[PDB]
This record gives structure tokens, sequence and C-alpha cells, in this order.
């Protein structure tokens, strides 16, 4: 209907709880980040150029999409394994998502025919992962599941 | 007061409403009727410019209140316009009594009997209203 | 104190004057363009340039809702009471504090000073 | 950067003109006229570049603003001729006019206000937005609009992680 | 305090060329005095004749999140004729409650359906 | 009388395709054209580059007659589209969509300075006297 | 008579067109239809002082688009087109300059939010991994 004043102190500070609720207090830090490697990391490998390469035979290299996964360690005998922020901080460790591009590899070879392979899923590296970040591993686990992973 | 008007500086612009240049090739019927009311009185029996005079004049108006609060006389601007530029510009200024305030300015009669003869009467506008000293 | 350019290059007219008939011309320096001169005037410079702020007022400016509104100066034209009245804020003033009022009346967008 | 002389300078010739405006375009040591960027865009008539500084020619303290620059570049009166002059201050010295030309070209097609465009049809949006520019400079000279705040937050941008993180891996990919 | 994560002007822009803006490369110079430019995250798109519809519009939309996203910022400079439309990263922001009629929008129910959030 | 209360209805018609392209010649109002004056015209591409990439270039009646340089639209109607409305005997409009628009500015006809001629002119940087003689030396 | 000639007998002719703008919907539904032969009616109503312009969509094609007038005399502004037999002639000079504007004022919004949804589907962004590649 409409906040009476004797209400509204009470009203104003519900709104100020439903604000907080969603939005936390970094939110400003896990949005930017969230959006650079949604859109910014993309953006960047489809804007890049063509690699063309003629020196007879030419060479297309054009990288499709972009991939990343959880933020994994491997070990001295080469096993991969997800790495915790904890076990990152203990073993000074840097939490970081292998990052995999799809390229296309395209080959004139004047004879007019045209051979082209994708390798899919090329690793080109690893990103640094905000924590609590979308492509965190602590992100979408209930406050029982972080306790469980050493995290407050 | 007095000695305060005496040091503060007061350059032409000061005491200037407005600066206008027409063509004013008739001296006679110089722009509008408002001029040719006390102009014709200057011409009646004019004097050091009877032989020529430039065509471009350049037209100063002075603000009524700028003039009295430093107690400025148009025959004194005049003596000092002529004192700065010597016989090189001819000016005619209306009475007092008129609610307008005016002075024509022109360039001497020997040079009209290189740059130019408007943008020349530019430079001298600017150089009036700042570098003059009244 | 009017601007013109010349009718076949569009380039700025200059003043200029012809001795043979001793009349102000307007003449293209890059075009070799000539124009009789009707305004007489080459330009006219304004120390004080008292000009009227009304004119420099926008009437959509009753649209600002940061604006004051005052109903105790009904507009004279269409006779509306509610008005938003603004200092000019101008520079090259020297000095403003006076008021300027907008009628708020749409499709009147009169403007005055008291 | 467009900026407008001081009128510190005494002179015949510079008093009575008045303040002449200058544009400081990237990659060139020196200040070039704000009418020859004009010319090396398109518009050569001073009614055409007027236009897109002054949008109300029955304004007419505006158009005695802009007098004193259409006679500092009243020389060059020919695209080409304006082009030319931008190259000559170029990053690098042209051997030839033709490697001047298209130098200027380059630095304005791309290297000059590369937001409005960065295309080769682009030139009348930049020359609106040029205009547009000289004719905010024109106010703020006349008065008519109040100077731009540095301090003020409407006027500022905060760079977060992720376009921080952008910026190094623009650079990053490109060595890779 | 929200700083905007940024977002593609392209929505906007194809919206306002929908509604009746001129487009900057299609008008005379002598129109431009009357109408309102339009700026687009600083590039200047074109002109309106009628912007205080095209404001409403706009105000609409962004409430509505309609075309308009949220930290999407519409500056109407009433007396210096334009109309500056900002999408990029690294505005900050906070929310306000909007009042209509000097009345808020914000009525008990809202109170109501937050308290069971 | 019937203009008072006039009503009239027309179809739209819309064809495939049409052998020749439909595109927008546009001149500024200030340019005052006049295409009575305009007893032959020759629309040619420039030859500054050295085709359809390029910038068209209009003369009318020859030197004698005013030249104008085309340029097409930066901006892309991909969310718009313009159509033109032809009167036809038969009554029923026809819609015809617009190739590209095309902005064309005279050029003026006049002796100017050659760019190795405006470095002398250059070293007159502000001492320039008398503008007007300039032109007159050319 | 040449190649690069230009025919004026249009402008001779004092060929008056209109130019229209019209939103995308409009336009391609007329490319849906393929140039069948009509896509509706132009209706014009002038009353004792005013005019109004609108058109009508095509039942079948649509399984109102009110007209709204601009002045002209801002621009000058003529048709000219290219035959494919390299034949550049001029169509005539607009008379007239009009917009097309939708009806529905909300409603219209659901149709652009999944024109801005079809605009974005080519938009790809980054996916997550549930395992490291190997
Ligand atoms: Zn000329
Ligand atoms: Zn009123």
């Amino acid at each position: 209907d409409e906040i009476t004043p004797d209400l509204w102190q009470e009203a104003c500070w519900i709104v100020i709880s439903s604000y907080f609720d969603e939005k936390g207090l970094v939110r400003q830090q896990l949005d930017s980040f969230d959006e650079f490697i949604q859109m910014s990391v993309q953006r960047i490998v489809e804007d890049a150029p063509p690699i063309d390469l003629q020196a007879p035979p030419r060479y297309l290299l054009k990288f499709e999409q972009i991939y990343l996964s959880k933020p994994t360690h491997w070990e001295r005998d080469g096993a991969p394994s997800p790495m915790m922020p904890n076990e990152a901080r203990l073993r000074n460790l840097t939490y970081s998502a292998p990052l995999y591009v799809d390229i296309t590899k395209t080959v004139i070879k004047e004879g007019e025919e045209q051979l082209q392979t994708q390798h899919q899923k090329t690793f080109i590296g690893k990103i640094p992962i905000m924590l609590r970040s979308t492509y965190c591993l602590l992100n979408g686990l209930t406050d029982r599941d972080l306790c469980e992973l050493n995290e407050c | 007061k007095d000695i305060l008007c005496r040091l503060e500086h007061t350059t032409l612009r000061k005491v200037t409403a407005n600066t206008a240049i027409y063509y004013d090739p008739n001296p006679q019927s110089t722009v509008v009727a408002e001029d040719q009311e006390w102009v014709n009185v200057y011409y009646e029996m004019p004097d050091f410019d009877v032989a020529r005079i430039s065509p471009w004049l350049l037209r100063v108006e002075l603000d009524r209140k700028h003039m009295t609060d430093r107690k400025l006389t148009m025959e004194q601007i005049a003596e000092k316009i002529n004192a700065g530029f010597g016989d090189d510009l001819n000016c005619i200024f209306n009475d007092d009594n008129a609610e307008k305030l005016v002075l024509r300015i022109r360039i001497m009669n020997s040079d009209e009997n290189k740059m130019d003869d408007d943008v020349f009467l530019r430079c001298i506008e600017s150089n009036m209203l700042t570098d003059m000293t009244l | 104190v009017g601007i013109r350019f010349c009718q076949e290059c569009n380039n700025m007219l200059y003043p200029k004057e012809d001795k043979e008939n001793r009349i102000l011309l307007y003449a293209c320096r890059n075009c070799d363009y000539q124009q009789e001169a009707d305004n007489s005037c080459i330009y006219v410079n304004k120390i004080t340039h008292e000009v009227d702020e009304l004119t420099q007022i926008i009437a959509d400016v009753s649209q600002d809702p940061t604006l004051p509104r005052t109903e105790d100066h009904p507009c004279q034209k269409c006779g509306h009471k509610e008005a938003v009245f603004f200092q000019s804020h101008s520079a090259r003033a020297e000095d403003a504090m006076r008021l300027y009022y907008v009628c708020t009346a749409p499709h009147c967008g009169h403007r005055w000073t008291e | 950067w467009v900026s407008m002389l001081a009128r510190g300078g005494q002179g015949a010739k510079k008093s009575a003109i008045g303040q002449r405006i200058v544009a400081t375009l990237p990659y060139i040591k020196q200040e070039v006229p704000i009418i020859i960027v004009f010319r090396a865009l398109g518009f050569v008539s001073d009614r055409d570049i007027l236009e897109h500084i002054i949008y109300d020619f029955e304004d007419p303290e505006m158009m005695e603003m802009v007098k004193p620059s259409l006679d500092e570049a009243f020389v060059i009166q020919e695209q080409n001729v304006a082009l030319n002059f931008i190259g000559s201050r170029g990053a690098k010295p042209g051997v030839t006019k033709e490697k001047r030309i298209k130098y200027a070209k380059e630095v304005l097609q791309k290297e000059m206000l590369p937001h409005v465009g960065v295309s080769d049809f682009c030139e009348t949006k930049k020359a609106y937005f040029l205009g547009y520019m000289v004719h905010r400079l024109l106010l703020a000279a006349l008065g008519r609009r109040e100077l731009d705040d540095r301090d003020h937050y409407g006027n500022k941008r905060l760079d977060l992680a992720g376009p921080l993180l952008a910026f190094l891996f623009r650079g990053m990919f490109k060595n890779l | 305090a929200y700083i905007s994560v940024g977002s593609q002007p392209s929505p906007i822009l194809e919206f306002l060329e929908e509604w009746s803006m001129e487009n900057l490369e299609e008008i005379s110079p002598a129109a431009i005095a009357d109408a309102t430019k339009i700026f687009v995250n600083g590039c200047w798109v074109g002109i309106h004749k009628d912007p205080e519809q095209l404001m409403n519009t706009l105000r609409k939309l962004r409430r509505q999140m309609d075309i308009i996203v949220s930290e999407v910022s519409m500056i109407r400079d009433i007396r210096e004729r334009e109309i500056r439309i900002y999408t990029d990263a690294g505005r900050i922001c906070r929310p306000l409650l909007i009042v209509e009629k000097q009345k808020l929008l914000l009525k008990k129910r809202h109170i109501d359906q937050l308290k069971e959030r | 009388g019937p203009s008072s209360q006039n009503v009239t209805e027309y179809v739209v018609r819309v064809p495939k395709n049409t052998t020749k392209k439909y595109n927008i010649m546009a001149f500024n109002a200030a340019d005052k054209v006049n295409f009575a004056t305009w007893n032959q015209a020759r629309l040619e591409r420039d030859l500054s580059n050295k085709p359809e990439d390029q910038p068209w270039l209009l003369r009318v009646n020859g030197k004698s007659g005013r030249k104008f340089k085309g340029i097409k639209k930066g901006g892309v109607t991909e969310n718009t589209s313009y159509y033109i409305f032809t009167q036809c005997p038969d009554g029923a409009f026809e819609a015809f969509p617009v190739h590209n628009w095309y902005n064309f500015t005279p050029l003026a006809r006049h002796r100017t300075l050659t760019a190795e001629e405006a470095e002398e002119e250059w070293e007159r940087r502000n001492k320039v006297l008398n503008h007007f003689s300039i032109m007159q030396q050319r | 008579a040449e190649r690069g000639e230009l025919d004026l007998t249009g402008a001779k002719q004092n060929t008056g067109v209109w130019l229209v703008k019209v939103p995308k919907y409009l336009s391609q539904q007329w490319a849906k239809a393929s140039g069948r032969g009509e896509v509706g009616k132009l209706r014009i109503a002038k009353t004792q002082g005013r005019t109004e312009v609108s058109f009508t969509l095509n039942e079948d094609l649509a399984n109102e688009h009110p007209f709204v007038l601009q002045s002209v005399g801002g621009q000058t502004l003529t048709v000219f087109t290219e035959s494919s037999s390299d034949k550049l002639s001029l169509e005539g000079i607009v008379v007239q300059r009009a917009e097309c504007r939708p009806a529905a004022s909300e409603n219209y919004m659901r149709l652009k939010r999944l024109q801005i949804e079809e605009s974005s589907k080519p938009v790809r962004l980054s996916q997550q991994l549930d395992k490291v590649v190997t």
C-alpha cells in the first residue's frame, strides 16, 4: 500500500539487507573478473587476426573458442588434481586455471586443394583465478562445503 | 579618492562600451542620424583634416558610468589619443550633454593622400584599448 | 557584424573597398569573387557585451527537476502560475545573482527577468 | 588535444586577429592548426568546416572566435596539401610527398579519434566530433559553458581486475 | 556503491535507430542547432528532436530491464541539448529508490515480500 | 470541398530484383544546387587511389560546371532500411531498397597553392600582411 | 552520349519521390515474401488543415504503421541508379521524407528482446571444463 514513517526505518533496512544478501561486499571484484574470463578473454582471442603464413603453401591459423578448466595442480609425477585454495596458500602455489583454445589450421598448397584440421582445446597457458569467482572451485559451495575444504 | 584615480591604471578598454568599424565613405552622412547631429558641427569649419581623410572609421562608445567613476573627460581622452598617436589619427567626439558618448577615429590624411587600411585600424583599436594609458 | 561566404567556392568573404567607386565590397581571397556590401560595418567589438541572457536561456530548462519552481511569478504571456527560476552562471559577466524565470507550462517557453 | 592559444603574445597582427586554435594530434611532434586537420579530413570550403564547428551561424560571437583560425590555415586550401602538412610533422620523416600524404591519412584514419571510427569512411564522423571538440572549446572560451572538473567522478573510471587483466591478456596473446 | 562492469552499446544504438533519432551521416549541419546531440559512450551517434520523450522511454526501458541493463547511465543535459548514454566499465553507481509524484514506488507489498526473502 | 476530407489509398509493391541498383545522392542545402543548369552530367569513379571500394567523382557540364566528389556513407544500416516510393500510372507504390548512400561536396575550381609553394608561405607564419595580396602573386 | 555521362531525363521531368525509413521487421517480412507482388497498402488521409499518412501490413504477410513526415528543406535528395548495362540514370528528386514507426508500445519491446537475443546468439563466450584436458 504505502510505507508509513513509523515503519520506514524497518522497511529501509529490509531493503539494505536484501542488497547485501545478494551482492555481498566484494561484488565489484568478482563481477569484474567474471566479465574478463567470460567475455574479455574470448573477445581478445576472436579479435586477434588470423595468422597467415606464406613461404608456395599457405597456412592459416584461427583461434575459435576458449575453454577454462578448474584450478588444477600437477604433482611431480604428472598427475593433475584440483587445487584447493588452502593448498595453494600452504604449498605456495599459484591458484590458476588451465586455458585452452580451439585452433583451426587450413593449408592451401596451390594445387586447388584445401586441407582443414582443428586442434580442439589447445593448451595456451594458465590464468590466475580470483577466489569465489564463477571459475573458482569454491563457487557455488554451501557454507558447510567450504568448511570441509578448510575455507572460511 | 583623487589620489586613488591618479594611481589606479585606466586603459581605454575600462571606460569603453563598444568599438565598431564602418566604411563611412562620406563623412557628412557618416553612419546614422545620431552622428549626423554633431558630426556636422566639426565639419562645418573643420581644421587639419580638410586636405584629406581616411575612408574607414573607428567609432568608440564610452560608458557613462565608468567615465564618471574615474572622472574622465572626452577632451582629455582625445588629447591622450592625440598625444599617443600625434597627427597619425583624427579624433572627433561629441559633447558630454548627449546621453551617448561617441568618439570617431580615422587615420592621417597624408597617408590617404602598406598592410591595409581596415586591418591597420583594427590593430589601432586593440592597441588603444589595452596598451594606451588614459 | 554579419558573416558571408562567396557563392562560388563557399569560402569566407572579407571586406574590401574599391577606389573607383568608393563603395564597401566583400571579396573572397581564393576565388576573386566580389559582392556589394550592405551592412557597411566591418565588425563591432562589445567590451561590456551585455548580451541579453534571456536569448541564451533554453525553454526546455523547465523540464529540469533540480531547478526550483515558484508559483509567485505567473507567466506574463499565458498567466501560468508555476515558473522555474535560476541564475545565469555565465562567465565574463563579472557579477550574477539575478534570477531568470521560465514558464513551466508546456508549449509556452516564455522567459523573463524580474 | 584541441587548444586555444593564450592572448599573452603581443603583436599588431596577433592581437588584432585574436586567439587561434591548434590541435595536438598523436604521433605529431608539433601542434597542427585546427582548420588544417579539417582540410585533411576532406572539408575545404570555410562554410563546410564552420558547419561542423558552429551549428548556428546566426550567432556572431562564436563566428568571430574561429576567424583567427581560418586565417592561420588560409595557405592550405586542398585536402592533399593539408595531408602533406600533417605528414611533414609525422613520427618519422617522409622521404617523398606520397609517403607523407599516406602517413598523414594513416594517422587521421586510425590514430586520431579512434573511438569515433577506425575505418576509411569515418572522416565525416570524425569531422563532426572534432568540430564538437572545437565547439566545446569555443563555449568555454566564450564563457557559455563551465570548465570541466577533473575531480568530478562523473569524469572518472575505476579499472578493476577485469579491465586490468584484459589489458595484460591482449599484450600476452599478441606475443603468443 | 557498485562499479559498473560494462556492456555492449549495440542494443542501445539499435533502439535509438529504431526510435526517431536522425543519424549523423544523413542530417544537414543546419538541423543540429535545434536538435539535441546523442552521445553513446562518448561517440556522437546522432541527434534527436524530442529529447524529453526519448529520455522517458530510455528510463522506462532501463527500469523494466527490457533493452537497457541496470548499469547504463542516461544523462540529459537540458541546457547543453545533449543526451549522454554510458555503458562502459568503471562507472561508480549506487542504488536509489525511485520517486514518482512525491511518492516512493517502494510500497508495503515490496517490504512484505522481502521480509520473506 | 473534397480536399477537406480527401482519403487516398494505394498498394505497395516490392519487386524481388531490379536490373538497376538504387542509390542516394545528397547535396548540402546551403550548396544551392540547381538542376535546371545541369545541361550535362558525368559521373565517374575517382582516380586518386590509383573500384567498387573507392569514392565517386561527379562532374557537371564538364570543366565549366561545378565538380562534386562523392563519398560512401560510413554508417551501416544493419538495423535500418531505406526505400523510395515512385508514382506510377497504376497507382500502386513501389519500394526499392537503396544500395548505398553517397554525400557529394562541391570542389572549387581556382588556382590553389601547391604543397611546395605552401612551404614558402609558411615562413610568414603570422607575419602575413594583406591576405588578399597572397593570391594576386599566384 | 558517353559511358560516363549521366542521364538527366528524370530531373527534367520534375519527378517526385518519397524517402521513407522502415524498421527491420517490415523489411524482413517483405524479404520473406520475396516479392510475391504485394506487401501492403498505403493510406493517406487529408483533413481541412492536417494530413495523415499510414501503412497497413498485409494480413497474409503477418501470418498499423503510421507515417510521420519530415521537412525536406534541410537537404536536396535525388535518386540515381546504376543499371547493369553500365548506363547511370537519375531517377528523380526526393520531394518528401517520412518515417515508419510501430503501433505497439510495450509488447513491441518483447520482439526487440528476442531480436537482441538473436543478435547476441553468435556472441561466443568462454566455457568452463569440468576436467582438465588430457
Ligand atoms: Zn570563393
Ligand atoms: Zn507561460
